[PDB]
């Protein structure tokens, strides 16, 4: 289970704090009215963290020992809230028995129980927490019928603490109450056992048949050596920094840094700036992309009479945006204008893709020109594309 | 002998042929690994300092925020919750524009319409549906709902294509599905994953009818929409795939674990290229994005905590604190000004 993968980890770094040689030093303070047994500080779990997970931001190892207190495998001995504090606060380990990896989705049975044992230690003089007196009315109102039976139980187990060794029993009075830390947190702390909602649940002749077409499959595939892959990630990604405004200013100014809105409105005007009209020399998609930018690469070509190309691309890409009750008729009307013989606007497809359309358009669906797309948008994208970035209408724009 | 049917003296002969074709695709793998990504990517220079801060807070939902998306217009934002809640921001000046309350809980996929004039959402009532968003005065959202989607389990993700017409559905069912919104009609069904679908993210050349998924089964999957079939799967995580996204090519796709690890796939190359990692990061990573240049991954983890990744050379530039409880979802702004973050804490945060 994915939730167990986190406690591992907790518990192999638990392990490694525990070393002798390396381990964090746990020790035996006395203070002005007591002696308390088997501690050691925060400031102690801190530096370990720092140090053996090699943590250089004080914040964030002080924030993972958090989650590991939270999570029930140290706790502070003063405090119901589990929490990590960078100073002295004195904190204890968890016996391995009371980990969150031990099967444990404790009942309200079980904390009746608890809370009924804690309110006779002391000579029964023991006050519990304000939360905690409200669950004991709860559970007894709940298990009313059977709390003598809850009264004796916990009786029963007031008698085992009574004869235990007193060390032990200070020991272990705290660690069943930083387990109930956990499953029955203080109000306002996140509870850390609350899970998703995704996560809360023939002859051998035939076989060796199956296996060779699989492989044979795994061979057509077209690879790159990673050398090329490398080169056009890092390419790509230094072609776009100064336009990514994590990396680069934006201009004028980040609206969320600035409260200015200007960057929106430049973003979206009409008349493009200099470095967005170089952007859409990127590569087709990026002036497909831009509304400008299909403007004026459709006004281009037009202009030069020769846009069929690019408008049956975009009748197409406009049929895949359509509801599927429009499409059988508009399939029609692109096969009309375009593709029919003594269409208006006439593109030329390789004889393959003429084919597989015509049979397509006999049972017409959104996908019926897809291999006819497919050859115009590589044709435009080595023709109609570099005689727009070439023209000088876009050179007029590209220079202001 | 003389005798004797010798069936393995064929069978060996089908054996020596699997064999050879793995072994060929074994050595071929190898010759194209010729190098690492963040060994080619010493010649980039590393990032500077980042100074990444909350500049909004999203306060209203009532339980865990579980996802969210950004509106085209770069400043909207749809939120969904546990308590079955459904909220439009004006994340700029941070007021609620629009609210539904659904049916069920958990509602664990939201989505934004390309139009920004709807939205969709759904999770344990094992559908998604489309509410319409108008500047109607006492608007009343519930009363227009459109149900397209219906599973037999829960919603894991969501997402409009490239028009208001058509949404992707991911469900706990195992499989992903194609939907005509106007309609309610199935378009394609996608069957392949072992376990359940936890998301999904559409490929980000319009061109291409092609997405990615991320299930229980720690794998990875391309799906040809056209089709149904999936052409590309990968599967190199140890634990549940919680997130995928395109890298902005269009040809490779990062995903988050909850094996604490982000990877990088490359779809050229057919392998991982990059695994985002660090000893003290033990907690699973819920929802990746990436920055619009790819250079920057950014990360949201169930330790409450973010951490940003330099995508070429590998070390991380940053890890951002703020929230008090898991970050369930983080997705980049639509012009990558900022990113926005939401949190079992019941908040979302938007960072620049």
């Amino acid at each position: 289970s994915p939730n167990m993968l986190v406690y591992r980890k907790m518990e192999d770094v638990i392990a490694r704090m525990q070393d002798e040689k390396n381990g964090i030093p746990i020790r035996t303070v006395k203070s002005f009215l007591s002696k308390i047994p088997s501690v050691f500080s925060g400031s102690d779990i801190v530096q370990w963290l720092i140090k053996n997970l090699t943590i250089e931001d004080p914040v964030e190892a002080l924030h993972l020992g958090t989650l590991m207190a939270a999570h029930g495998y140290f706790f502070p001995i003063s405090d119901h809230v589990l929490t990590l504090k960078d100073d002295g606060t004195f904190y204890r380990f968890q016996t391995p028995y009371f980990w969150p990896s031990n099967c444990w989705e404790p009942e309200n049975t079980d904390y009746a129980v608890y809370l009924c044992k804690r309110t006779m230690q002391n000579k029964a003089r023991l006050e519990l927490a304000d939360y905690e007196a409200e669950s004991l009315a709860r559970l007894q109102r709940a298990f009313a019928r059977k709390w003598e039976f809850i009264f004796m139980q916990a009786e029963a187990q007031a008698k085992v603490d009574k004869k235990r060794d007193k060390i032990e029993r200070k020991i272990l009075d705290s660690q069943e109450r930083a387990f109930w830390d956990v499953h029955r947190p203080v109000p306002g702390c996140v509870n850390t056992t609350e899970v998703d909602i995704k996560k809360s649940s023939p002859p051998t002749e035939d076989e060796l048949q199956q296996q060779i077409k699989y492989w044979q499959i795994q061979l057509d595939r077209h690879r790159l050596k990673m050398s090329k892959v490398a080169d056009s990630l890092l390419s790509y990604t230094e072609q776009y920094v100064e336009y990514d405004p994590f990396l680069a200013p934006p201009d004028p100014s980040n609206p969320w840094l600035s409260d200015d809105t200007t960057f929106w409105e430049l973003e979206a005007s009409k008349e493009p700036s200099q470095q967005r009209v170089k952007r859409w020399g990127f590569g087709m998609d990026e002036a497909l992309k831009d509304p400008v930018g299909r403007e004026q690469f459709l006004k281009f070509l037009e202009s030069e009479f020769s846009s069929e190309n690019l408008r049956f691309w975009l009748a197409v890409e406009d049929l895949k945006k359509r509801p599927i009750r429009e499409v059988p008729s508009r399939v029609q009307e692109i096969w009309q204008e375009f593709l029919a013989p003594g269409a208006p606007s006439a593109i030329n497809l390789d004889s393959k893709s003429y084919d597989k359309t015509t049979q397509n358009v006999k049972e017409p669906g959104r996908y019926t020109f897809e291999d006819a797309q497919e050859h115009i948008y590589k044709l435009m994208k080595s023709d109609s594309y570099p005689r727009f970035i070439r023209s000088s209408a876009y050179q007029e724009l590209l220079q202001a | 002998a003389t005798d004797g049917l010798h069936e393995n003296e064929t069978l060996a002969s089908l054996k020596s042929e699997a064999e050879s074709l793995k072994g060929k695709l074994e050595e071929e793998r190898a010759k194209l690994h010729d190098v690492e990504l963040h060994q080619v990517a010493e010649r980039v220079e590393a990032l500077g300092q980042f100074v990444m801060k909350t500049r909004r807070t999203l306060k209203g939902h009532g339980n865990k925020v579980l996802c969210m998306d950004w509106c085209k217009d770069k400043r909207r934002i749809v939120s969904s919750s546990q308590d079955g809640k459904v909220i439009v921001w004006d994340s700029f000046t941070t007021n609620k524009e629009h609210a539904v309350t659904m049916p069920c809980t958990w509602v664990m996929a939201c989505a934004y319409a390309p139009s920004g004039c709807a939205i969709a959402c759904g999770g344990l009532d094992n559908k998604c549906s489309v509410y319409p968003l108008t500047f109607d005065k006492n608007e009343n959202m519930a009363a227009k709902k459109k149900s397209v989607a219906m599973h037999t389990n829960y919603l894991s993700a969501c997402s409009f294509t490239n028009s208001d017409m058509q949404i992707l559905t991911a469900s706990g069912d195992g499989t992903c599905a194609l939907w005509d919104v106007e309609s309610g009609q199935l378009l394609q069904s996608f069957h392949g994953h072992g376990a359940d679908v936890l998301c999904l993210d559409l490929a980000p050349s319009e061109t291409g009818n092609t997405f990615v998924s991320g299930g229980c089964d720690k794998k990875a999957m391309v799906w040809d929409m056209r089709s149904g079939q999936c052409v590309q799967a990968f599967e190199t995580h140890e634990s549940d795939v919680n997130s995928v996204r395109y890298y902005p090519s269009g040809d490779a796709f990062a995903s988050g674990s909850d094996d604490a690890t982000c990877r990088l796939y490359d779809l050229r190359a057919d392998r991982e290229v990059a695994i985002y990692s660090k000893e003290s990061i033990i907690f699973g990573a819920s929802s990746v994005d990436f920055s619009l240049s790819g250079r920057l991954l950014f990360a949201g983890y169930n330790d409450y905590t973010i951490n940003v990744w330099d995508v070429l050379k590998g070390s991380r530039v940053s890890i951002l604190f703020g929230h008090e409880n898991r970050v369930s979802t983080l997705r980049v702004s639509p012009d990558g000004t900022a990113f926005c973050s939401g949190s079992w804490d019941h908040t979302l945060r938007v960072w620049a």
